[PDB]
Formats: structure tokens, sequence, C-alpha cells
RNA sequence: CACAAACGCGUCUCAGAGAUAAUUAAUGAUUUAAUCUUAACCUAAUUAACUCAUAAUAAAUCCAGCCCUAGAACAGGGCACA
């Protein structure tokens, strides 16, 4: 019975484990993670915390990059909301259609 | 960056003779009790007492000799 | 990157010593930063399992400041076990008994309750003015900036700011001050 | 080789001596009333180790203090080399007296009765005498149940222990126990007399610990008598310094000395 | 002094005052008006 | 004043030898970075 | 400014009074329609315990406060910047604010403890030795409830009893 | 009290500093008077507690046998004067 509880709650356990390590990463390049998963998911970055994690962990350079990324998304969303215009948009704030 | 420190010295050299000089810096040993050697080590390491004391059979015969290794 | 796998797991799982400074700063906010780095959490190799955990030195633990209140209201209790033997400390009574005892009772608190608390606990240095031995500062790595901003006194105002701060109202010339 | 010696300070503490519990003796006083004074032999009181005021507390220095004569076959190798360095045959028992840096004295320095004289308060430290594991009624003093009113098993047993809500006992709960076997310390204890030749100290009241056993003897601490160590010698008795033999007894000035007119009242 | 929940003035003389965290009826002419706020 | 390698090590010691491992790997060629091994049909 | 000089010269008082200089408004205020100082200079919802230099303009050189009907301002602001002095004073701001006394100044005390955003005075409130329960908790209050309206850039409200 | 000990009915000793709640008055604005102040600055008269000076232990690796005012066993103190 314990087996079966715990193997439901592994995925859990190990999301939140991912979690955490992003947190720990985000703020190592002075990012929340709320912030950065948000401006991540804006640039159409479709990538799990399980991927993230190894990033980070493994690939410093591509996570410092992807934590660039959100924080200039982030800056461009926040400029755009202080304007409310219309025909100011940002260079990385375009959405893409599916092809 | 800053240069790399050298610490290079011997105090036991002795010019009457070598041959005692060199295993006047080998005959240094120490010894002391379970309490005051688990204590030492807690303050070298920054660690509790609790984890250097031994463990009984119960524990160290299910310990798997043959781990599996990874990379 | 292309090291060896003993020197690149010891990089990988070296310890870190930080310096916090402690003058003018709320003890929940220096305790929530000191229980992130014991704890490992600012690491992503961080495990529960792991022993991934920094050292932390804060300084200038007399000189640390109470938001409100906290000094008059906040209560430390505690228990000797003996019958009649139930005492309840005021904050500022403990802090002036022993100034370390605050930090380190908010960091105990803050830490999780697994037995790793102790192990934890034992690599925290906390020290009551800047007086810190020559041993543990050469282990120093980096200092955490301090997680509230120090206000200016008044007399700690530049001259130029104080004429380019305009002058709101006008006294009148009768009054007397 | 004398160290220097500096002049008495009002904040400053003497050091103590090491004597043998020999007995007690009554004692008269020139009002007609009667005490009790115990005999405190200074057999073997030595100054073996100085340790510095910082090393040791922060406030105030610590002088080691050694008792009388003990036999080198019984002790350890470790204690005999300390004795070997110092210079001494080993002591039986070994007190550290808390002074301050003004009266430190060099180790070596022997030490004699004649430190207190007659007129002075003293605090008497010792192992009182050890009555084993002893039951409640006469270690805590709990009064026994009734000897024979249908009273089955009982007449000694300490009866309740604690309440039934708590479930448990506190830990301050009195309990049958080791009893005596403990160190205790008397204040303010009058001294009287000092014989010098045989280094007798006549102590008023009872001094804990059983007769024939070391007794460390130091100056009051109580706030009444904080500042009594003006008249006497600040470092300690030097019998050589002064070149003058003192007399066999020094008596207070209310003491009625064994040679007496036989005193009447008028 | 008295305790009370509410406190009221009996004489023209009585001034109310916030003391030591609590308000405080003090009158100088009668002092059986002392006031004290619990 | 170039940076070519650096190496991690308990001791300076082990350490400086580390870092001399590294820096001959680059000079060789045999990286981590390196291009894998082609398993192909010519 | 107006100041009362004393003299005494052989059993003889000469109290006189003497007008001094006096700093005045600055020329250009960002809106002058506004009849309220605080109101018409845009510092309303602004200011906080932190800023000295507005709290330090109107006071007494003894730390007492200054009336209303000289200053100007609008009831509310009134007792904002009143509690905002309160709390800068008992804090340890304005440090040149308070009298001189030469003889009580040698007999130092136990040191100041560092403190911010105190609401009520550290001589007049008890310990709480209860301190509730979770559902029942004493809150401990810090800062002033007349600060409530100030801007709040980040958005979260401001935790009044913590 | 038919043991050299124990015991009371017999004898000796029993403490300095800070701190406070209630409550007193100085100085002082909001409320240029006054007002002990969930306004500051230092204030002074101040309960019991509670802590701290101070007090006690606080010299590690000889322990076969023999005594002990030391002790259930285990431990501890002595075995050179004689
Ligand atoms: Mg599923
Ligand atoms: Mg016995
Ligand atoms: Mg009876
Ligand atoms: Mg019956
Ligand atoms: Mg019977
Ligand atoms: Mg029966
Ligand atoms: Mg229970
Ligand atoms: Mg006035
Ligand atoms: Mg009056
Ligand atoms: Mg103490
Ligand atoms: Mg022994
Ligand atoms: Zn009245
Ligand atoms: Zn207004």
């Amino acid at each position: 019975v314990k087996c079966t509880r715990a193997r439901r709650l592994k995925k859990r356990s190990l999301r939140t484990l991912w979690i955490n390590r992003i947190t720990a990463a985000s703020q190592e390049h002075g990012l929340k993670y709320p912030a950065f998963i948000i401006n991540l998911i804006k640039c159409q970055v479709e990538l799990n915390r399980k991927v993230l994690a190894d990033l980070a962990i493994y690939e410093p350079k591509t996570f410092k990059s992807l934590a660039a990324l959100a924080k200039r998304r982030r800056e461009e969303g926040f400029a755009a909301a202080l304007g409310d215009g219309k025909e100011p948009d940002g260079i990385f704030s375009r959405v893409v259609q599916h092809r | 960056t800053k240069p790399i420190p050298r610490p290079d010295p011997v105090h036991n050299i002795e010019e009457t003779h070598d041959l005692v000089l060199k295993t006047r810096l080998e005959e240094k040993g120490e010894h002391l009790e379970q309490g005051p050697m688990i204590e030492q080590l807690s303050k070298m390491f920054f660690t509790t007492k609790h984890r250097w004391y031994p463990r009984g059979q119960y524990h160290r015969r299910r310990r798997k000799p043959n781990p599996p290794k990874d990379r | 990157s292309s090291f060896s796998k003993a020197p690149q797991q010891w990089a990988t799982f070296a310890r870190v010593w930080y310096l916090l400074d402690g003058k003018m700063q709320p003890p929940g906010k220096l305790a929530a930063m000191a229980s992130v780095k014991l704890q490992g959490l600012h690491k992503p190799v961080y495990h529960q399992l792991s022993d991934c955990g920094d050292h932390v030195v804060i300084m200038n633990t007399r000189h640390i400041a109470f938001s409100g209140n906290k000094w008059e209201q906040k209560v430390y209790s505690s228990h000797t076990g003996y019958p009649g033997g139930f005492r309840q400390v005021t904050a500022a009574q403990l802090h002036q008994k022993d100034p370390v005892a605050i930090v380190k009772l908010a960091i105990y608190g803050m830490l999780p309750k697994n037995l790793h608390r102790r192990t934890m606990m034992q690599r925290l240095h906390l020290f009551p003015d800047e007086d810190i031995p020559e041993d543990i500062l050469k282990n120093l790595v980096e200092e955490l900036p301090q997680p509230r901003k120090v206000p200016r006194r008044l007399d700690e105002y530049t001259q130029e700011e104080i004429e380019a701060f305009p002058r709101v109202w006008s006294p009148p010339e009768d009054y007397r001050l | 080789e004398p160290w220097p010696i500096h002049p008495w300070e009002p904040g400053s503490s003497r050091v103590g001596l090491i004597a043998l519990k020999l007995g007690m003796m009554p004692l008269w006083t020139k009002d007609g009333q009667k005490h009790v004074v115990t005999l405190l032999q200074v057999q073997d009181c030595h100054v073996l180790k100085y340790t510095p005021k910082e090393n040791h507390n922060g406030r105030m220095a610590a002088l080691t203090v050694g008792g009388k004569t003990v036999s080198h076959f019984h002790k350890s190798a470790s204690i005999l080399e300390f004795y070997q360095e110092l210079g001494l045959p080993p002591k039986q028992k070994v007190k550290i007296f808390n002074v301050t840096e003004n009266a430190v004295i060099k180790p070596g320095t022997p030490l004699y009765a004649a430190h207190f004289r007659p007129g002075q308060y003293v605090d008497v430290t010792a192992k009182t005498i050890g009555k084993g594991f002893q039951g409640v009624m006469r270690r805590w003093g709990f009064k026994g149940q009734p000897a024979t009113h249908g009273q089955t098993k009982t007449h000694r047993r300490p009866g309740a222990i604690s309440t039934g809500d708590v479930a448990r006992v506190w830990p301050g709960t009195k309990m049958p126990g080791q009893l005596g076997n403990i160190d205790r310390t008397a204040f303010g204890l009058k001294v009287w007399r000092i014989n010098t030749k045989h280094n007798i100290i006549y102590v008023n009241g009872s001094v804990p610990g059983h007769k024939n056993c070391l007794v460390k003897i130091k100056d009051s601490k109580l706030p009444a008598y904080k500042d009594f160590c003006k008249n006497l010698p600040f470092p300690t008795y030097f019998p050589d310094g002064d070149e003058e033999a003192l007399p066999e007894d020094l008596y207070d000035e209310n003491v009625c000395q064994p040679g007496a007119p036989s005193i009447t009242f008028t | 002094f008295k305790t009370k929940g509410v406190l009221k003035k009996r004489c023209r003389d009585c001034y109310l005052v916030k003391r030591r965290g609590r308000w405080f009826i003090y009158c100088k002419t009668n002092p059986k008006h002392k006031q004290r706020q619990m | 004043r170039k940076l070519i390698a650096e190496g991690p090590g308990e001791t300076v010691l082990v350490a400086e030898e580390e870092a001399a491992r590294v820096a001959l790997r680059k000079l060789f060629g045999f990286t981590e970075n390196r291009r894998p091994w082609d398993y192909s049909k010519p | 400014f107006r100041e009362v000089v004393e003299i005494l010269d052989g059993k003889t008082t000469i109290i006189e009074g003497r007008i001094t200089e006096t700093p005045q408004e600055s020329p250009n205020p960002p809106n002058p329609t506004g009849q309220c100082p605080i109101c018409r200079w845009n510092l309303k919802h602004k200011y906080n315990y932190e800023d000295v230099l507005l709290l330090s303009q109107f006071i007494r050189p003894h730390g007492g406060m200054l009336p209303r009907r000289i200053t100007g301002l609008c009831q509310e602001e009134h007792l904002k910047i009143e509690e905002c002095v309160k709390m800068a004073h008992r804090a340890g701001l304005l440090p040149n604010h308070r009298p001189k006394l030469p003889e009580g100044f040698v007999p130092k005390s136990k040191p100041r403890l560092n403190r911010y955003l105190t609401r009520w005075s550290p001589r007049s409130v008890k310990p709480i030795y209860n301190k509730g329960h979770r559902w029942n908790k004493v809150r401990m209050p810090v800062g002033s409830p007349l600060l409530k309206d100030n801007v709040s850039y980040s958005g979260r409200p401001l935790l009044l009893y913590h």
C-alpha cells in the first residue's frame, strides 16, 4: 500500500524538487521563479521543469541565456503595459501562429 | 587573481644528525579517547557528534556490497 | 568543463562561506536567507538526501533591529523541566543577556524540523560585533546584500540634497519656535 | 625569587588554604557565653601552578593549592611528572582558588595557618559525611506513616509522588538516593584562635565533612565582610618577611584565654 | 482610583489624559473622581 | 596574461595539476566538448 | 522666526523679542491650484517615516509638533505626519532635534535598541505572554494605520499587524 | 548510646547588583496656557518574581592485593615516616 502511495507521490516529489532547483538557478541569476516561468511561457518556449532543471545543472550557459530571454520578455511586457500603445510592440513579444 | 601562496619550512632539521632530524618530523603521533576524538572530528568538519559513532551488526550486514554505479 | 571525476565532484559539491551584516537589519529577513543558504536552496544541485550545505557568518548581531514594538511585546518562553521552572523573557531582556540568542533562535525556527537541522546549525557562526577570528575570515567567499535598506538620519543627508529638496511651506516671521 | 608584591586594593581578593579537620573543642567568651570551635590543621599548603585570568575566566586569576603529602607509589604518571617538574612531593587534594591579579603568588610558595588572623570570617568547603543510598525520610525529611494503626508495609514509603492527570513525575521530585557524599560550603565561620607552632585554626561553628579530612578554607565572600582583608597580610603570610617569631597562640579580643584570672562579674 | 469600562467626568475640573496606554480621568478638587479605563 | 585553462582541487598543488591536465587536453583536442566519433558508411 | 532673549544686569531683567530671517517656499510647485501644502506639492500618499527631509520642515527644535492652524495642512495629512514624526523619533531619526542636557548626557544607560515602524510607546506596551493560538492570535501591530493609503508599486497591501 | 559510629531533644550559617506592574512629581507640543509622554531626550521614589556578580566541581590513560569516617554491586580516598 505504501509502495502504491509513494509511486503516486513520486511525480509530485520530483516536480517539487525540479521546481526548487529551478528557483535556485533563477535566483542565482537574480530572477524570481514565477516571473521566469511566465516569461518563458510568453516566448512560446514549451520546456517542462525536468528539462529546465537538467539544463540548469548541466548547461549553465543555456540556462543563463533562457533567464536573459525571460528577463527581456518581462521588461518588454512592463514597457508595453506602461505605454498602453497598440503600435509599439516588443521584438520578442510577437506571437507566431502554427505552421 | 592573486599569486599562489607557498609555504615551505622545515624546523625539525638538525645540523648534528640529519638522520635523526628526518625522523623528528615523522615520529609525531597522538592517541585520544572516543569522546575527545569524536568531539575533535565534529569541530574539524563542522558536524554533530552523533555521526561518528559506529553502527551495529544489523545495519552493517544489510549494506549492499556492490552498489550500482553510473557513468 | 573537461575535469577529472574527483576534482569535478569536489568543485560541484564544494562548501561556500558567506558573510552577512546584521546592523540595522530585521532578524526574520536575515534568517530567511540564512536558512536558504544553510539548506542549500540556492544551488541547482540541491537534494534532501545530499549533504549540500554552506556556512554563513553573521556579524553586527548586537546592532539588530526589530520592526514595530516587537522589542517590548515579543517574548521567548523556556522551561527547565522542574516544576515552577517556566520562564518568559522579553525580547529586549534576551538580547541584553545574549545578543546572539535572538538571531540564533530565529534561524533555528526557520530551519526545517528534521534531524539535519542540528547539522546545518553547527555550520552557522554568529558574532555580536565585527570581531571575527582570522581562521573564519580567511574562509569568506562573498557577502550577501542587506535585505533591508538602512534609512538615513537627518544629519547624514548632504547639504546639496537638503537644498535641492524644496521647502513645501513658508513659516511666518511672527511665529516663535 | 619572590614575585613583586602589589598594594592591597578594595576590589582585591586573597588566596585560601587547605587544612585537615582535627576535631571540635569548647571555647568560652569573656561575656560568659560558650561557643564550639573546630580545629583545622594546615599540614602542607603549597602553590602548585598559576593560571592566567584570561585563560581561566576572563575576570579573575586562578591559583592552585595542594593539600597534605601523599606517597609517590600510588599516583599516576602524569601527576608524578607534574610534581617532579614542580619540585614537591604529591599532595592529596588539589584545589583552585579564584583570586585577583594583584594578589598572585609564585608557584611553589608554601602557606601557613598564620595567613588568617584572630577575628575574621572564612568559608569552608568540603565533602560532607556520605551516608550512602538513604531513604526519603532521612534524606528529605518526609514524615512517615503511623506505626501501628493498620498501615501495611508503608511506615517509611514516600507515599504519593505525582498527580493523576500529569501521567508522569516531575524531575524535581524528591526521592531516596545518594546522600552526604557531595561538596558543601559553610559561609561566615568566625575564627577565634590561631596556633602558630602546630598551624591550627579555630573556626566557629560546625565544619562540613568528617574528621581527618581535607578542607578548603577561603575568606568570606558575604557582602557583610567584603573588605575585611585590608588589615590582613595581602599576598600571604611570610614568616621570613617580618624576621620576628609570632606568639604561640593568637587570640581574639573576646576569647577567654586558658591563662585567665577567672573573670567575675561586677 | 476606580476601574471602569466607561469614563465620565463627575465635575468640571476632571480632565482626561492618556497615560501608560490607558485613559485616566484625573480630578484635583475631588480626589474620589479618579477613574481608570480598563 | 591570457587564461588558457583552469582546474579545481582540494589543495593548491592538486588544483594546479588538474589545471595543467585541462590545458593539455585542450591543446591535444581531447575535450568533453569535442566532436563525437563518426559512425557512418562512407 | 521670533526668539526671546533675557538679559540680567544688576537685578534688572530685560525680555526682548528678536526677528530673524526665515526660508520661504520654493517658487514653482507642481500643482499651484492646491490649497493644502502637501496636496499641492503632490507628496500626498508619498511620504513615510523614512522621508526625513519633509518631516523636518515643520517641527520644533526640541522635537515638538507644530500647530495645524500655522502649518496649513489638511486634517488627515496633519495626523499622518504627526504619526510619522513620532515613529521617526522612536526609531532614532532626527538626532539633532533633542533637547541639550549637559548633566544627563554623562550618565550613559543601556544602548538604544534599533527599531523602526514602531506604533506605540516603548514604555507603555506590556509583553504578550499568551500570544494566542492559530485561530485567535494577538497580532503585533507594526506601523501606523493612517499610512494604508500610500501608493503600493508592488500592489500588495501593507501588513499593519504582524 | 554494653562498637571506635549514628542520632535530636543538642550546636553553626543563611547574602550584593540590575530589573520591573500599580502608583507619584520635573522638562515639554500637538492643543506656543496647562498636561507624568500607545510624542521623543535623559528623568528620579518605586512589589514580588527573574537573571547576574559571587559560591561548588573543574591536575585524563599505575591500579594486583590490604584498610576507610567511601560505599548495594560497580565506583572513590589512602597503604614512606609510625
Ligand atoms: Mg497519473
Ligand atoms: Mg559513607
Ligand atoms: Mg513518625
Ligand atoms: Mg489492614
Ligand atoms: Mg507494619
Ligand atoms: Mg494484607
Ligand atoms: Mg503526558
Ligand atoms: Mg508649555
Ligand atoms: Mg502640575
Ligand atoms: Mg553565575
Ligand atoms: Mg583511587
Ligand atoms: Zn472631579
Ligand atoms: Zn490637504
